[PDB]
């Protein structure tokens, strides 16, 4: 969104993660590690599914032939019937299209905010061993390889292993 | 070492609409749309579905049942939904009618509109005692009854004036048609008249010249005048050649209100009479009704509800239905397309 | 020591619908809905409200006013809103009319539709000089006037052919009905005819047989034929027994256009004539109108606007109204339900 | 919302505060203190009230009997009238339902963001005497009891009292 | 030193509506609205536009074309859009018609509704051989033809009963009107009758008294009776004084169905007949059509699409149009008003 | 919005910047410097323009005279036609008003979030030479004049010039 473009968050994503929709990345002389966060993805999926149920519970009246009509006799009345049917279908269609458009807008705009929450979860398990860059990034005093990153993705990361100040639980 | 946040990159063929970002390519989508396929008609799930006025009146059309043609009589059951199969309905026999000279053809489709229909009991008027002198009641082959032999429509009596006696031409006689039905029922009265050979006319009634007729029921007035010489070739009739023909009309009588008919020689005075109430939601279908469906679409016949909305030909549809939409719509299930880096 | 941010936990009985989170329990809610309660009918706030065609013509129904029954005449004021109380309007007197044989009963509800109504001045036609020979003008008891004694409807003149003279039966005479009203006014013309005893018919007019009648006004054609012998028992009449009866019809004449009537013996030629313009918004209510209301609901009568929307029986409603909704709706005033920790 | 679940913000709230909708909490060997913020609550209340006025200013045409109708004569026309009325009421109702649904969505989703602002107001009066946890929490070098917390809720908290670096005003 | 973030302060005259913040003043706005200005009527951009039934039949009005008045015949081309200029259409000549006695005046506006219109070829019936005895065909000055001299409407034949012979009064003769058109075309039949001086009537036909007429086509029945004595002063006619007048009506015959007419002396039996199919989208405009427009508004005439929506008088409009809106609407292009500090 | 009021972000803006919609400010004994950020403004402009196209692509059926009508003959039918037209124009209008209202709500609410992203871009080029105030502000160890601020607005600011820890690129 506009947020990612302004704040300096990475333009474009990594194709390394087929595991989920959003995740974390490691840099260094150890190469480039990539991992995914399942709770973020699951939450997104729920937003969407609930959204769909909301769209699917819309109910509208039937539009059948009127009963005193008579094709031979009253055509003019009948033409007007046709008119009211067509007009209905049109209007209701527009309304629906709107509901969808709004819904999609929400789904897509929310994706920067997801990242912005992931930021806060990552900050949680560090200690002040890293500085907030504001880029959505931190600089850790140690090095982090793939196995090290999967443990942060799982939320099991607490470093006394790399011995640095711990945020107590 | 630096640790950052990122989102995925993958194949993003699906496109979606968004007010702020314009039209974007996206990882995945949940389609909300379907273009259904034309199938035969069926029985609406939760509900009665009326095709044929009375089934079990075999070798009878709905017009036949409506006109009260001998041997077509039966329970006309009730429905909250009816299907209109005959746009220009037909008779399957009895006496030759000149259909097209009145609105009579639609009578079945009219009855169809209601939830509850029923022929009456007794008679809305005594034909033999009617104004214009005592009448013998006429019957004709081509109208056989439970037995066999000469009969007529239940719906009306063919007033032939007795025998030589006072048989002659009269000025219009006027007649009231009593209400006869119950409560909040509409009462549909069927009536008409009969003409013949110039010589046959003078044999039957006292008169060669044409006769004239009038119906008035709650605001709706109609006027008719007879043909003497050669008529159209007989059609939709019972099959026996006759020199004469018959004109048939119905007149609806509101809830409670009476009705009027004026006539000269050859009148068919109404006898049994339609009694209708409730309303059925009618669609344009074509039998037979096969199986069950959630939905009945005028274009697509039977339908089952799959996705909330559909794209395609729109028309009248009843039942649990998907909603019609201008364009196939997609809900976004995924992320914005991100080029790899 | 650690300092965090948090939100409230409390009793959360109220439920609300959201697109993203599904249906959730919430601290409090502002209801947008009401189910109103059936009350009597009132006067609409900002506006005229017409119940009775003319009030102050007392012992007079709307049909009486409309037919121009003697002693029922007065100012019919104007309204941007009218109420339709009588679905099958009735005469309170004068001469016996067979009402159901024409559309006449609706005339008052027709007049009611307009904003501006007035009986005319003078006459649309001179009855005595009409085609068919000089006519004396007939009056009858049961139609008393300011004074008392014999009279008739203002609306029409009963043409009885003078005296012995040339009194006899004629073929249909035709007559034009002039426009007579102003500007963009609709002109509603009231007319009709009269039958009697077979012997009385030959006493009054020259003729025993039935007489025939025709109205034509801008596309709308109607035809009538008389009854000679015994009629229906008199009803809604002025109370004196008469051997004959009367048929009354009206014909609307567009803005500017003239009209036609053809007739034989016993014609009532129209005299005064309705002149109408504007339009009033009609609802189905039942007097008396008591007090003021913001809204007039066809089902609920008088209503005051409380919340923006309402749940309940939907029907036609005029005035400042709440909007009808499927379900009672709640706006969320509070927080999502949070279990304590 | 999704944010609270991802970032590690507290799942579930405290029933201690009847004062307002959102607030702050103190932990330690002094027990657990709870306080509420009135400006956040007031702001929420305003969002809602204004929202309501917006919903309440909707206006729609009247739907009365048509004037040339005539119950006896033209029933078929009249049946079609009925049709158009019913169809109107239905459509308009759906539209309204939508407007409300959207509105409620806004009201509920905004509540995480409220908390996210409260975070920034708290950060304001500390000094770098506390570290950003990202959990929506901070670790203060001193202890804070109830009377101490009410002063932060009132916005009157500035600590030279507990003498630690001050953010100047 | 301290470094912060901030937004702009400036003049903020424009106001915008928001759900959460209420009504706010804003830096700038993009208006979505226009109040368009009444102009003359134009040609619709993508499409045919029919003003006049046939142009190139000059000194001929639409009604003239429609009735088939001699020298008004031509190609009536086809249009997906037509404009209704004459709300009460008029004849420019031929024989005097009493127009207001039937629906005849709308015929041109009816034809206009269709996309495809054509006069027929041949004749729907042989007038000379019709029932009632051999007929000479009548013509009159005021109806000149290609050459000049006596003629009549193409649309019908004036049946004058031969010579002395069997010339006399008859009882109603009945006649079928064949279908004659193609496929799914509607067939519009034009017919009518003629009256005169009492003595002229006995000179022409065998009869002084009035004659009576009936049309029946697929449910729609109409009845007419003639005038003998003095008629209205002639109007919209060809200019020569005649003692008699003419009544003209049309009857529409559905797709496939036949039709009926009953008549006595003075009948105009239909000859050529209208054949129509397709449908054209009609609006109420006023020629001439000048230039091109995107849109045709019934109130504003020609219109070009500027902004998506417009404020103003709403009416029927065809083509690429802006959408009507209650209030002029603004999209916000800017920031919330910020007081300087 | 509510966020600015709660978090302590500056109530009211500076009229100094005609350059763009959102920007940055410098304080000190050097006076008060003001600068604007073009990418934020451009992004806003795009949100809006795209929004407008979305509004402008709405399409609705025509509403012309029905073809069997006949002014003289069938007035009542015709009255009902009029009714259906009016009803249409009303409903569709309401729908449009709603679409707009929503759109504007988005445009105005997003403006706090813009500022919130600008915060993150500023934090990017500092180093931990400044502390996060949470007010949307930082305290830099050096002084910053106008020419110094234009370089941060241009994104060209990296300080080894004022020699303080650099965030590497
Ligand atoms: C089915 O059709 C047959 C004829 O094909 C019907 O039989 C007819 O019944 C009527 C009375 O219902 C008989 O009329 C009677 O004539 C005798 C004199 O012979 C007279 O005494 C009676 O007063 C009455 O006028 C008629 O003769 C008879 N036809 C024959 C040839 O038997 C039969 O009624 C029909 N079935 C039903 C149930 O409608
Ligand atoms: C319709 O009117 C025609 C006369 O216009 C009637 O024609 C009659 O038809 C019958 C049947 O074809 C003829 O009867 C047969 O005649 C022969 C010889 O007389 C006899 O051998 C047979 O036993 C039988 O009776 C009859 O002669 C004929 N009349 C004439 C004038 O040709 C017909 O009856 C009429 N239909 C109606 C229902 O009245
Ligand atoms: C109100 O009712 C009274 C009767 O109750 C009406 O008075 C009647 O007026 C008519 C003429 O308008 C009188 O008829 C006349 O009879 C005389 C012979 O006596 C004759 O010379 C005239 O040519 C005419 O035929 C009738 O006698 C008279 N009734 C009485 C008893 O006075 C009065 O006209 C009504 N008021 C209005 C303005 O309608
Ligand atoms: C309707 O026609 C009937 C005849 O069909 C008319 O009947 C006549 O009615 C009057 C009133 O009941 C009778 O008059 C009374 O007669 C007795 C004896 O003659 C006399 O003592 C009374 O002074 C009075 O005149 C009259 O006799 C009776 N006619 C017959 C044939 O019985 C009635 O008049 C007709 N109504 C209309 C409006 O013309
Ligand atoms: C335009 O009008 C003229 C008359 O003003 C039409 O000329 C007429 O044509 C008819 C036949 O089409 C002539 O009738 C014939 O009469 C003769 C006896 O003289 C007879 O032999 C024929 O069997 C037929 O009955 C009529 O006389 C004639 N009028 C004159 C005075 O010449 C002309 O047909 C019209 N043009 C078109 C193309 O319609
Ligand atoms: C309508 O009927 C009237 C009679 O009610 C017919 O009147 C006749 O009109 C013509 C023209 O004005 C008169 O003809 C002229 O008469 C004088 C003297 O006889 C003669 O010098 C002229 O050469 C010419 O023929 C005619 O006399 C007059 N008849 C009478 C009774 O006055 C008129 O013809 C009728 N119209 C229709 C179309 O038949
Ligand atoms: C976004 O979606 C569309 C899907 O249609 C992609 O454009 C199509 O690419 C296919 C590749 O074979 C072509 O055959 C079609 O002709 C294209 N559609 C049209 C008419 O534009 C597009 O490439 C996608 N963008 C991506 C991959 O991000
Ligand atoms: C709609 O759904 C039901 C699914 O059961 C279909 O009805 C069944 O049809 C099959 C035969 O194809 C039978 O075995 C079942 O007994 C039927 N159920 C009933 C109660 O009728 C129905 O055919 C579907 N209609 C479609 C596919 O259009
Ligand atoms: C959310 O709201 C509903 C309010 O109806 C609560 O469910 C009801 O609980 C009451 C308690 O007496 C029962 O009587 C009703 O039968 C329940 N309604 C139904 C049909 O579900 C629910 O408990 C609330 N959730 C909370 C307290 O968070
Ligand atoms: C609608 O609101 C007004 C509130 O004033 C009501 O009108 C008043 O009714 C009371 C009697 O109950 C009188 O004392 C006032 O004088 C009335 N005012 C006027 C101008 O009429 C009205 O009754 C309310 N309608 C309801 C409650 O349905
Ligand atoms: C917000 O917008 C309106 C624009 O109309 C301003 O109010 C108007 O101020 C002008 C100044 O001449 C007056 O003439 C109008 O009478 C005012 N309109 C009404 C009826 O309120 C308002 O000042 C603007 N607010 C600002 C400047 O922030
Ligand atoms: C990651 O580093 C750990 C030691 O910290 C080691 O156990 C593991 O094998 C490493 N993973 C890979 C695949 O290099
Ligand atoms: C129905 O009519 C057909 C065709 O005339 C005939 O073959 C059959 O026997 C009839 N069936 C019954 C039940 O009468
Ligand atoms: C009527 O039947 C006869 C044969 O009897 C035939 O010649 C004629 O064409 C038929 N008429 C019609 C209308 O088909
Ligand atoms: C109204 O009619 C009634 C009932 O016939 C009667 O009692 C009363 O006197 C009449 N009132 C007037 C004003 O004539
Ligand atoms: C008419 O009145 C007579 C008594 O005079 C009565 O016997 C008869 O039942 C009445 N008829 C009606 C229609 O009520
Ligand atoms: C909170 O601590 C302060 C001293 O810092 C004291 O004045 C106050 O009484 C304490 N509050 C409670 C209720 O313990
Ligand atoms: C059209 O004919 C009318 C008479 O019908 C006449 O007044 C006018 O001059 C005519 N125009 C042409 C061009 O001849
Ligand atoms: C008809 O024409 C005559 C003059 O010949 C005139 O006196 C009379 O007023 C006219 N009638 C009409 C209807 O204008
Ligand atoms: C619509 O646009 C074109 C521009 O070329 C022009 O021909 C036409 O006159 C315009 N109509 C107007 C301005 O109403
Ligand atoms: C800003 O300071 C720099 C030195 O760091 C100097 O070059 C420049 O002139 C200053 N700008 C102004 C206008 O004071």
């Amino acid at each position: 969104g506009f947020f990612g473009a302004i704040a300096g968050f990475l333009e474009g994503g990594w194709e390394g993660m087929i595991a989920g929709w959003h995740g974390y990345t490691s840099h260094g002389a150890h190469g480039v590690a990539v991992a995914a966060d399942l709770k973020s993805t699951q939450e997104a999926i729920n937003k969407i599914t609930k959204n769909l149920n909301s769209l699917s519970e819309l109910e509208v009246k039937n539009l059948q032939r009127l009963s005193g009509a008579m094709d031979e006799l009253h055509n003019e009345i009948l033409e007007l019937d046709e008119k009211v049917d067509d007009l209905r279908a049109d209007t209701i269609s527009s309304q629906i299209e709107l509901a969808v458009l709004l819904s999609n807008e929400g789904i897509i705009n929310s994706e920067d905010e997801h990242l912005l929450a992931l930021e806060r979860k990552l900050k949680k398990m560090l200690g002040p061993s890293a500085v907030e860059i504001g880029n959505g990034c931190f600089e850790t005093k140690h090095k982090c390889n793939q196995t090290c990153l999967d443990r942060i993705a799982a939320g099991t990361f607490d470093a006394g292993e790399f011995s640095l100040p711990t945020f107590d639980s | 070492d630096r640790i950052c946040t990122g989102i995925t990159s993958s194949n993003s063929p699906h496109v979606v609409k968004t007010a702020t970002q314009g039209e974007v390519n996206v990882t995945g989508v949940i389609p909300l749309t379907t273009t259904p396929t034309k199938s035969h008609f069926a029985n609406l799930k939760g509900t009665e579905t009326r095709g044929k006025l009375c089934p079990k009146c075999l070798n009878c059309t709905d017009l036949d049942v409506a006109l009260g043609r001998p041997k077509c009589t039966g329970k006309i059951p009730s429905a909250r939904v009816s299907i209109l199969h005959e746009v220009r309905p037909v008779t399957s026999g009895c006496f030759p009618i000149m259909h097209d000279r009145t609105k009579i053809r639609q009578l079945p489709n009219l009855l169809r509109g209601y939830e509850h229909i029923r022929l009456s009991t007794h008679n809305v008027i005594n034909a033999e005692n009617a104004p214009g002198g005592p009448y013998k009641i006429g019957t004709s082959g081509s109208c056989p009854n439970i037995t066999n032999g000469n009969g007529f429509f239940a719906t009306m009596a063919w007033a032939v004036p007795k025998n030589d006696k006072n048989k002659t031409a009269t000025n219009p006689l006027t007649i009231e048609v009593p209400y006869i039905c119950t409560e909040g029922e509409d009462q549909i009265t069927v009536w008409g008249f009969h003409s013949d050979n110039e010589t046959q006319m003078a044999k039957l009634y006292g008169d060669s010249k044409p006769q004239k007729f009038t119906s008035s029921a709650n605001g709706v007035t109609t006027h008719y005048v007879s043909q003497i010489g050669g008529f159209p070739n007989q059609t939709e009739d019972g099959g026996l050649p006759q020199s004469g023909r018959i004109v048939v009309d119905y007149m609806v009588q509101k809830s409670g209100k009476t009705g009027t008919i004026t006539y000269q020689r050859g009148i068919l005075l109404p006898q049994k009479v339609w009694c209708a109430s409730g309303r059925s939601k009618v669609i344009k279908g074509s039998l037979p009704l096969i199986g069950e469906a959630d939905c009945l679409h005028e274009k697509y016949g039977g339908l089952n509800k799959s996705k909330p909305y559909y794209t395609g030909e729109h028309a009248k549809a009843i039942g649990n239905c998907p909603i019609w939409v201008k364009t196939p719509l997609k809900l976004a299930n995924g992320t914005k397309y991100r080029p790899p880096a």
